[PDB]
RNA sequence: UAAUUGCGAUAACGAACGAGACCUUAACCUACUAAAUAGUGGUGCUAGCAUUUGCUGGUUAUCCACUUCUUAGAGGGACUAUCGGUUUCAAGCCGAUGGAAGUUUGAGGCAAUAACAGGUCUGUGAUGCCCUUAGACGUUCUGGGCCGCACGCGCGCUACACUGACGGAGCCAGCGAGUCUAACCUUGGCCGAGAGGUCUUGGUAAUCUUGUGAAACUCCGUCGUGCUGGGGAUAGAGCAUUGUAAUUAUUGCUCUUCAACGAGGAAUUCCUAGUAAGCGCAAGUCAUCAGCUUGCGUUGAUUACGUCCCUGCCCUUUGUACACACC
């Protein structure tokens, strides 16, 4: 029975990773406003961070915001297995990563620039504007954008 | 919009208004107040602690509570 | 090869989308 | 009520309100009457039955359809639009809840509230499409006692549905509001709102 | 020893449903569980129904072994409510008496929702040219 | 019931007219107990064209 | 040794149209004609005790555009 | 407001050039000394009761 | 007067055992059990992070009870469900193995099951008593 | 629509014209008779026939029938 | 009448084909023959709960009995029966009673006479003629292409959510398929979040996969009118299975990106009962790949039981200069 009051412990919009996280939506889903974090990740980040899930974003301490922010830096340290991660075994680095925030279009643009610089097919596709995977263009993808 | 944290002020409403209507449901609370539906559902759990409202039909889809006694 | 490909202008998608569609693409009758 | 038992349970709430009398889910069919002639022997509320679902057959004789309870008919016309077809079970629940709701809103008798809204929602005289001569016209024919039950359930179970769409409410709830409105000519009802506009077109071109 | 145990069955769609009715202490069990627990939910009274038209006291002296094979969660329901009432009359056929037996046949057929006569509805074969038995593919002419 | 469904049309013209053929295979067994001669006998005194008979020793 | 070829005669070639089959073949591949070959064959089958017969030839009959003369006689059924 | 009850006496043929209108005749329930033909919309059988609006008119053929 | 789990409501029974299991401290719940979806089909992990593994085990106990010997695979299919395939038609896809298998092995370290002939695990005599004992306490929930 | 074909009627008019007082208004017995006094290739027809010549009867005993 | 199906009318009489009959399949059988590859009853051996004898399991066979459910052989069964109402009171149609079944009992196989310059020479070691025959239009080998994308039409898939989505739990089909000079259907144990893997295993099959423990569905919850967790296109990153070979992504898996779509204009398809619709499943294809067909069962209705308004067809009549027949 979470019929709970508080007086100032709640606060709408708390900024995380230079993003804008709504305080009225449940934690797990509140955090997903950020690029790079889906519902799978945010369900797991908040588990290791000793955070009560029944809460809304607006609640939770700024040390509980600190636990979650930090775990997202390195999930690989808080017992979060690599197959949960969105940049594993980098092409130019060889380690595991989970890119976040502004850094999503970052390494993504890079990758595309990688098979643009090397001038390969899947990149040439990207460049041209057309599709990258072997699907048909005869009949589909029309109306553009 | 609505309301999903007990405004305390809008907690006072909940036990001084629910014995008014004799059909209190999941959305009854939602629309005569401005709850988030999630806290309408835990309003029910609450309002049936030492129940202000009396139940007749409990279900995962639907909730049916009458007035007092 | 690809060098000519990626570096070719007048051959992208803009240059295609710019173009008007042939008026004999909704026509039959043989 | 002389409550025997045997080697297997069988609860007293079953024992009593049953062998004594076949109520609904648990409402009594008796003392509920069709509050308008002509519609009786079409609004089947007499021979009693517990749940609103039976492996019956009403597509062999032409009028054998009315000899089924308006209860189980009210239900059948709920499971509509593709997403809902062939889900009687979800409607029987949808319905069983609906009579409970209505019985709360207005005390009374919930199986009556149904009937009271199935009668006052059947369009007396309608509107046909006569040849008219090109830019055709209409004619104010009258309508069957079976069509005042058929099209009755029609308009209703399209009032509860069409409302509770992108709306915060449930079907059993809007099927309790829309069955209470028309259960005394509210005009807030969907059914009434069309019914008394069919009787307007009829009176127009006779 | 071998006991007086009538046996009948009931079907609806593909659902076959065996029944064993001897002289017993009263238990009425489907599959391996009391007839109270038959929880396809709403359809509960659909199986209690044979027990009320004819009075609960007739079942005080009989053991009911029912079991359902095939069909669906809803067909098994009717499949058993049939065999259950189809053995009660079938006990009176033998061990009891004709006159009393036909108050049981009369209690049910005054109310027959299949009960002791099988609803011969089967499915219909799909034919080529559409997805359904009657439903055809969408034709486009031009 | 060995079933085969195919198109009537060689090539693909006209309504898509589907036709299916059956083959029906009927199995059955009989258990006998009898000495030396009756065994090779029954195989020979009960033989018929089209009918495929077989006798099994016992055990495994 | 474990496979034996046997040879019988025939249940009179007015009852097997497989026999009349290679019959029309040889007749025409003896430079005959339609009606003489066809009425011929049929008269055999008719006087073979059969209830009826039908011999139908399609293709280029008088050459040019192809035709299809049907030469039958007696009693035939079709449907069941 | 004059609300007419009327038991069906005999069902004639089926008019409306479409076919969804049935000719029928009735027995005025309170004044049995009556017999009027009105045009119907729904599937009507004999016996069952109509509710006549402008208790006159009495129509014929329909298209 | 002789309670069998075949007398008890499936929702009730398996909601209770799953609670008595959880307050029996020692089930041996795998290290992960907070990252898995129970199947490849499902979209999210089980929403009751704490005691679903108990529930799951609590289902298998009743399920191997009203039976003979069930296997690892048979369970994967019992549990596996319908599955969105995006813009494609749904098909049934089976469930996790390392979940159900680990449940059975760690149901033997408590003694509710055991490897039987023919394959898979049977219910144990040590455990057949355990259910009928705790089912009864569900059966007497009448104050 | 149930219209008994000629092959039926042409035999009903045929059993009456032969074996009359050996027949009766009953269906079941007449059905048995056909097995003796006639020969019919299929069980269903047998009855189909039987069921017409028994129709005629019930109006033969009511006023003669034309042919 | 569904029918040139009949009653009848009759310068026609009496017949043959077609329709009907017939064959298949789905419905009834406490009547006949049987069953360890199908089931049940008792009985041993054996487990749990109460110990009230009992409720519940286990033993592929301990012993015996039986054929209700199961399988398929042999027949029984229905004839629109019984009464009533109508109509030349004839063929028939309607209604109520019984009955497993009473719309050709439901659904199919088959199916005349005549016709088409419909379609197929790319199914054929079916075939005429022309072509072509070693710089081969024969063949085989390597790579590419059939999928190439400003766009117009067709069939389809998933959706717009609350009668929903997600998470637990509940748990029920039928039609089917499966390895000899092999590698198919695959339980079980173990390993792995997964997709998979590895070690064994049954089955040439009512015997083993399989009770195909399918899905929609049901319940308990979480979410709450928010383009929201409805929706899952686009794309990056990683791991796996098929195959000699995966790039122009085969497929699968995991995370991340989260677009259009807020019920669809003029126009149009299909449909009358276990049907429509929703649902998933086997089989075809298949090394691999179904959003496709061919079938199956699950859940299961609103409306109609009529008409010629429309669009097609058929019959009769009438016009004709058409007969290569209103292209
Ligand atoms: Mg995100
Ligand atoms: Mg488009
Ligand atoms: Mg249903
Ligand atoms: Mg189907
Ligand atoms: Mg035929
Ligand atoms: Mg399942
Ligand atoms: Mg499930
Ligand atoms: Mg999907
Ligand atoms: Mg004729
Ligand atoms: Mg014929
Ligand atoms: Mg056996
Ligand atoms: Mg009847
Ligand atoms: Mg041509
Ligand atoms: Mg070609
Ligand atoms: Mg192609
Ligand atoms: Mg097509
Ligand atoms: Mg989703
Ligand atoms: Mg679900
Ligand atoms: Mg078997
Ligand atoms: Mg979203
Ligand atoms: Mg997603
Ligand atoms: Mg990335
Ligand atoms: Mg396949
Ligand atoms: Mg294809
Ligand atoms: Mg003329």
């Amino acid at each position: 029975s979470l019929v709970v009051q508080e007086q100032g412990s709640f606060q709408h919009i708390l900024r995380l990773l230079n993003t804008n996280v709504d305080g009225n939506i449940k934690i797990v889903y509140a955090l997903t406003t950020i690029k790079g974090v889906g519902r799978r990740y945010s369900n797991l980040v908040c588990k290791k961070a000793d955070v009560d899930l029944h809460k809304r974003a607006g609640e939770l301490t700024q040390e509980e915001l600190e636990r979650i922010v930090q775990i997202m830096q390195n999930p690989t340290h808080y017992k979060i297995p690599a197959w949960f991660l969105n940049r594993q075994n980098d092409i130019t680095d060889g380690k595991d990563y989970h890119t976040l925030a502004n850094n999503v279009e970052s390494k993504l643009r890079d990758d595309l620039e990688r098979l643009k610089k090397i001038r390969a097919h899947r990149g040439i596709r990207h460049f041209w504007g057309l599709r990258v995977r072997g699907q048909h263009t005869k009949t589909t993808g029309r109306r553009r954008a | 919009q609505h309301a999903v944290i007990l405004d305390q002020e809008k907690y006072d409403r909940i036990l001084k208004e629910v014995p008014t209507y004799r059909y209190v449901s999941v959305s009854v609370l939602v629309d005569r107040l401005k709850i988030g539906g999630s806290l309408a559902r835990i309003a029910l759990r609450h309002l049936e602690k030492e129940g202000i409202i009396k139940p007749i039909s409990k279900h995962s889809k639907q909730a049916i509570y009458t007035r007092a006694t | 090869g690809n060098e000519g490909a990626i570096r070719d202008k007048t051959a992208g998608r803009r240059n295609n989308r710019s173009k008007d569609v042939t008026d004999s693409a909704t026509t039959k009758k043989s | 009520f002389t409550p025997v038992v045997l080697a297997t349970p069988i609860p007293e709430e079953v024992q009593q309100a049953q062998t004594e009398i076949k109520l609904f889910n648990k409402w009594s069919f008796e003392e509920v009457e069709v509050k308008d002639a002509s519609l009786v022997d079409y609004v089947q509320v007499r021979q009693p039955i517990f749940v609103a679902h039976t492996a019956g057959r009403y597509a062999n004789k032409r009028f054998r359809k009315a000899q089924c309870p308006i209860i189980e008919r009210l239900t059948n016309s709920l499971m509509m639009n593709g997403r809902n077809n062939g889900k009687k079970l979800k409607a029987v629940r949808i319905i069983k809840h609906t009579l409970d709701i209505i019985n709360v809103l207005t005390d009374q008798n919930p199986i009556q509230v149904v009937v009271d809204a199935i009668t006052n929602t059947g369009p007396r005289e309608d509107t046909t499409r006569v040849g008219g001569g090109g830019a055709a016209r209409r004619q104010a024919v009258d309508v069957s006692p079976l069509r005042r039950v058929n099209q009755a359930i029609a308009l209703l179970t399209i009032g509860a549905r069409e409302a509770a769409f992108r709306n915060i409410k449930t079907i059993a709830e809007t099927l309790a509001e829309e069955l209470i409105n028309a259960a005394k000519g509210s005009s807030t009802s969907y059914a009434i709102k069309k019914k008394d506009e069919l009787e307007r077109v009829a009176k127009s071109n006779r | 020893s071998a006991v007086p145990s009538v046996q009948t069955f009931g079907k609806k769609k593909s659902a076959t449903a065996v029944a064993h009715v001897k002289a017993g202490k009263g238990l009425i069990k489907v599959n391996g569980s009391p007839i109270t627990l038959v929880e396809p939910e709403i359809l509960r009274f659909k199986v209690y129904e044979p027990l009320l038209l004819v009075g609960l006291d007739k079942f005080s002296n009989i053991d009911i072994r029912v079991r359902v094979t095939g069909g669906g969660h809803v067909s098994q329901v009717y499949a058993i409510r049939q065999a259950i009432a189809k053995g009660l009359v079938a006990y009176h056929q033998k061990y009891v008496d004709e006159q009393s037996k036909n108050e049981l046949k009369k209690a049910f057929t005054s109310y027959d929702r299949t009960l002791l006569i099988a609803d011969s509805r089967r499915p219909e074969p799909k034919k080529f040219g559409g997805k359904g038995a009657r439903s055809r593919f969408q034709k486009s002419y031009r | 019931v060995l079933k085969i469904s195919t198109r009537k049309t060689p090539n693909g013209e006209g309504s898509k007219t589907w036709e299916t053929y059956e083959m029906r295979i009927h199995k059955r067994y009989i258990d006998l107990e009898a000495p030396v001669q009756i065994v090779k006998r029954i195989t020979q005194i009960t033989i018929e064209p089209g009918v495929d008979v077989e006798v099994v020793v016992a055990s495994n | 040794g474990t496979i034996v070829l046997y040879a019988e005669r025939v249940q009179d070639r007015g009852l097997s149209a497989v026999a009349q089959a290679e019959s029309m073949k040889f007749k025409l591949l003896n430079g005959l004609a339609i009606r003489r070959a066809a009425y011929g064959v049929v008269r055999y089958v008719m006087e073979s005790g059969a209830k009826g017969c039908e011999v139908v030839v399609s293709g280029k009959l008088r050459a040019a555009r192809a035709k299809a003369m049907k030469f039958a006689d007696g009693f035939l059924i079709h449907s069941g | 407001t004059p609300v007419t009850l009327a038991k069906v006496i005999k069902v004639l043929g089926r008019t409306g050039s479409r076919g969804g209108v049935t000719q029928v005749r009735v027995e005025f329930l309170e004044d049995t000394s009556r017999t009027i033909v009105r045009n119907v919309k729904g599937p009507v059988r004999e016996n069952d009761i109509l509710v006549l609006m402008e208790s006159e008119r009495e129509a014929r053929r329909l298209r | 007067p002789g309670v069998s789990v075949r007398d008890v409501a499936a929702q009730d029974f398996i909601n209770a055992y799953a609670s008595f299991l959880q307050r029996q401290g020692k089930l041996e719940v795998p290290g992960y059990v907070d990252i898995v979806k129970t199947s490849s089909g499902n979209e999210m992990p089980p929403q009751d992070a704490e005691g679903w593994f108990y529930k799951r085990a609590a289902s298998v106990a009743r399920h191997i009870y009203m039976r003979k010997q069930v296997g690892v695979g048979k369970l994967n299919k019992l549990y596996g469900g319908a599955k969105s395939r995006g813009v494609r038609p749904y098909k049934h896809i089976d469930a996790s193995g390392s979940i159900n298998r680990k449940v059975l092995q760690a149901l033997e370290k408590i003694g509710i099951v055991e490897i039987s002939p023919k394959g898979g695990r049977r219910i144990s005599e040590n455990g057949q008593r355990d259910l009928d004992r705790i089912a009864a306490q569900t059966l007497e929930e009448d104050e | 629509g149930r219209v008994r074909t000629k092959t039926v009627k042409r035999a009903s008019k045929a059993l009456i014209e032969r074996y009359y007082p050996k027949l009766t208004l009953d269906f079941q017995t007449n059905k048995r008779l056909c097995d003796e006094i006639a020969t019919i290739q299929s069980k269903r027809l047998r009855n189909k026939i039987a069921g017409y010549t028994t129709h005629l009867m019930k109006r033969i005993q009511k006023g003669p029938v034309r042919g």
